[PDB]
């Protein structure tokens, strides 16, 4: 079953979907192929929770009902400047303005 | 392989060509980043979910959900949509 | 031209509302004006009578949105084959982004304020422009 996911960091997002099967590091080397960075620089987060690299999507909670295509869930990224890990930090969208009268 | 869409406020959404090529006003862009000085990121991240939806459920017997919109970007979302002609 | 003819062959169907929306079902008569029916809730479905080579169409039924049975615009019974009635499953298109916008922006705006909107008079016209049967009618012929 396939999951939809945005990987977000800073004020990058990458839409991506893939298998509720596949693992952590499975999709670190998918953000590999678009942002050029190893798997070793590269840690991935549900909310706060540092994910472990051999633990499937499914088994972190990425499941076909609750990660879809309209409605993707949120995958956070952070990476390792040189010698330590940057902490984890996603720019928020911006907000809407107020509803006009008419609406 | 993919594209770099930036909204006015900086956010940089990457999305397969495929996805993005749903609309004839990106592909015309792009004949591979581009800028929308419009469209800021509240916007753009929904934009980028339709292509994801649209790819999905079009030509599937599976039932369709019906694609959401808040009403507070409903107005910003229509006047994307119609310069994006998707 | 889009009529029903007069068969007088019955043939029985169940309408089946896979779609979030009420279901306004509407036959094409044998001069092709279309005739409402019963209305259908979200997720319900009935077995109702009617007869081979007639035509049906289906909306949403409070904003007439466009509707799909069996993957296309029009419905017409056929032959049962060992007594069982033909499905007519009733879904959702993939809207376009711009007519879906348009949808959700004509339920929270009243037509007398569509003009306050601050956006260009062809999006002015397009809300105005409503789905209506009749001229889809014109459309598919
Ligand atoms: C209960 C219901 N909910 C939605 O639709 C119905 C419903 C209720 C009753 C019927 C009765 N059948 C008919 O009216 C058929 C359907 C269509 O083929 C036209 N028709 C006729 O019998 C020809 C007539 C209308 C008599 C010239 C059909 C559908």
């Amino acid at each position: 079953m396939d999951v939809f996911l945005m990987i977000r960091r800073h004020k990058t997002t990458i839409f991506t979907d893939a298998k509720e099967s596949s693992t952590v590091f499975e999709l670190k080397r998918i953000v590999e192929g678009i942002l050029k960075r190893p798997p070793d620089e590269q840690r991935l987060y549900k909310d706060d929770q540092l994910l472990d690299d051999g633990k499937t999507l499914g088994e972190c909670g990425f499941t076909s009902q609750t990660a879809r295509p309209q409605a993707p869930a949120t995958v956070g990224l952070a990476f390792r400047a040189d010698d330590t890990f940057e902490a984890l930090c996603i720019e928020p969208f911006s907000s809407p303005p107020e509803l006009p009268d008419v609406m | 392989m993919y594209v770099k869409l930036i909204s006015s406020d900086g956010h940089e959404f990457i999305v397969k060509r495929e996805h993005a090529l749903t609309s004839g006003t990106i592909k015309a862009m792009l004949s591979n980043e581009v800028n929308f000085r419009e469209i800021p990121s509240h916007v753009l991240s929904k934009v980028c979910m339709y292509f994801t939806y649209k790819v999905r459920y079009t030509n599937s017997s599976t039932e369709i959900p019906e694609f959401p919109i808040a009403p507070e970007i409903a107005l910003e979302l229509l006047m994307a949509a119609n310069f994006l002609d998707c | 031209v889009l009529r029903s003819v007069n068969s007088r062959e019955p043939s029985q169907v169940i309408f089946c509302n896979r779609s979030p929306r009420v279901v306004l079902p509407v036959w094409l008569n044998f001069d092709g004006e279309p005739q409402p029916y019963p209305t259908l809730p979200p997720g319900t479905g009935r077995r109702i009578h009617s007869y081979r080579g007639h035509l049906w169409l289906f909306r949403d039924a409070g904003t007439h949105d466009g509707l799909l049975v069996n993957q296309t615009e029009l419905f017409v019974p056929s032959l049962n084959v060992d007594g069982q009635p033909i499905f007519a499953n009733i879904t959702l298109p993939v809207y376009t982004l711009k007519e879906r916008c348009l949808q959700v922006v004509r339920s929270l705006v009243k037509p007398e304020n569509y003009r306050r909107l601050d956006i260009v008079r062809s999006l002015y016209e397009d809300l105005e422009d409503h789905p209506n049967v009749q001229k889809d009618l014109e459309r598919l012929t």
